[PDB]
């Protein structure tokens, strides 16, 4: 890593977000004028793992970001290091989440949904060809490079949980958002590239219905539904969903890792790449449920109106 | 409230900042307050801005807006500010927010939303199903989530 000061080469600006022990801020390279995102990860380097990140995890994330070069995946530009943090200067992705963009649409067929899902699948395919598991695939990490074009460009971000799958070595751990993890994660079973496919299935379920397959009222219910593979296609949420989409999700949400679809098999599934004009027309006529999806969007619109009105009242 | 503060930030700041320069002058706050029936004076707007003006530039920056939101949420009872917000929404004082009142408030705020979006807002807020928003439905829209 570069031991030089970040502020010597980059103008640091607004805060774009944060995580557990990392904070991302918009920045601009002084020598070029181009804009990037500086992710500051607080170094730990002490046995007490309560506050900070180990150097092993930081080096693993940086190595993964260096090995990855795809138009659907974020690209690492540079890395600096001072006495407290390690700063990853990454490609700026300023189009918000994919779901936040899809929600503000008027109508969404399954064809455009499959186009976005196929961008995601191309990213995951580039990652899996190099035997690199993402292990943190969720709508929060599906960003847009710009919401300024008709069909925006998808980027996969946050490689804090990415890990290299080596042949013949066992890698077990417990991480990620419970709503989107595979049964082998909750059961502390050997992990592989199949958990990414399970999370892609959950993401497709949520995109298609606005509901989550295994999400319960508590974490215990969620884990029990994941380990028991307990989900359904309720007609209240899946009235308009096609049969190909349900078959795709069903083939992605399987417990046994060897029977779960690989990324290439999902790329060749008829719902993503139709075989004949009949199923293509069926995927055209099928409409996604945009009501249960825009639920939270209109709720936050309500809350925004409330906040404006309350701030206006509080000052007079 | 990382998620809620980020959402309210991105939305409320952009709704106030109708020219998009990164700051909020007294004129924008004045226009928003005048579209809501309030009539504050220039001195009052400057006093509002100065109580949070940390860098002393005359306008409200982003973290100053955040701290103003924090001081708003801290210096008042939740139920009372929710009641005042409802009284602002409900103009005729009948006790129910109809579609017309909600649309009027949203357009006064500066929102260019069609009738379908107002209908879906009313429906998402409507629990009993009468087509209007009770005070209880309002507070449950604003309650814990
Ligand atoms: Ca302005
Ligand atoms: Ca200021
Ligand atoms: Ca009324
Ligand atoms: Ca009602």
């Amino acid at each position: 890593f570069k031991q030089q000061k970040v502020e010597d080469f980059y103008d640091i600006g607004e805060e774009l977000g944060s995580g557990q022990f990392a904070i991302v801020k918009k920045c601009r390279e002084k020598s070029t004028g181009l804009e990037y995102a500086a992710k500051f990860i607080k170094k730990r380097q002490s046995r007490a793992s309560r506050r900070g990140v180990s150097r092993e995890e930081i080096e693993r994330e940086v190595s993964i970001l260096r090995q990855v070069l795809h138009h659907n995946v974020i690209t690492l530009h540079d890395v600096y290091e001072n006495r407290t943090d390690v700063v990853l200067i990454l490609e700026l992705v300023s189009g918000g989440e994919l779901f936040d963009f899809l929600a503000q649409k008027e109508s969404l067929s399954e064809e455009e949904a499959t186009s976005f899902i196929k961008q995601i699948l191309d990213g995951v395919n580039y990652l899996h060809t190099k035997k690199i598991a993402h292990f943190d695939l969720k709508p929060e990490n599906i960003m847009l490079l710009d919401k300024n074009i008709p069909i925006p460009h998808i980027k996969l971000i946050d490689f804090g949980l990415a890990h290299e799958i080596e042949d013949g070595v066992e890698f077990k751990n417990i991480f990620g958002t419970p709503e989107f993890v595979a049964p082998e994660i909750v059961n502390y079973e050997p992990l592989g590239l199949e958990a990414d496919m399970w999370s892609i299935g959950v993401i497709t379920y949520i995109l298609l219905s606005g509901a989550s397959p295994f999400l319960g009222d508590t974490k215990q219910e969620t884990l029990a539904n994941i380990t028991s593979v307990s989900y359904d296609f309720d007609e209240e949420f899946f009235s308009h969903t096609s049969e190909l989409a349900k078959d795709f999700i069903r083939k992605l949400l399987v417990k046994e890792t060897r029977k779960r679809l690989t990324i290439q098999e999902a790329l060749r599934h008829p719902w993503i790449t139709p075989v004949d004009n009949q199923q293509a027309m069926v995927r055209r006529e099928s409409v996604v449920n945009l009501e249960n999806f825009r639920k939270q969007y209109v709720r936050r619109r309500w809350k925004l109106a409330f906040s404006i009105v309350s701030l206006c009242n509080h000052l007079t | 409230l990382t998620e809620e503060q980020i959402a309210e930030f991105k939305e409320a700041f952009s709704l106030f900042d109708k020219d998009g320069d990164g700051t909020i002058t007294t004129k924008e706050l004045g226009t928003v307050m005048r579209s809501l029936g309030q009539n504050p004076t220039e001195a009052e707007l400057q006093d509002m801005i100065n109580e949070v003006d940390a860098d002393g530039n005359g306008t409200i920056d982003f973290p100053e807006f955040l701290t103003m939101m924090a001081r708003k949420m801290k210096d008042t009872d939740s139920e009372e500010e929710i009641r005042e917000a409802f009284r602002v929404f409900d103009k005729d004082g009948n006790g129910y927010i109809s579609a017309a009142e909600l649309r009027h408030v949203m357009t006064n705020l500066g929102e260019k939303l069609t009738d379908e979006e107002v209908d879906e807002m009313i429906r998402e807020a409507d629990i009993d199903g009468d087509g209007q928003v009770n005070y209880e439905e309002f507070v449950q829209m604003m309650t814990a989530k």
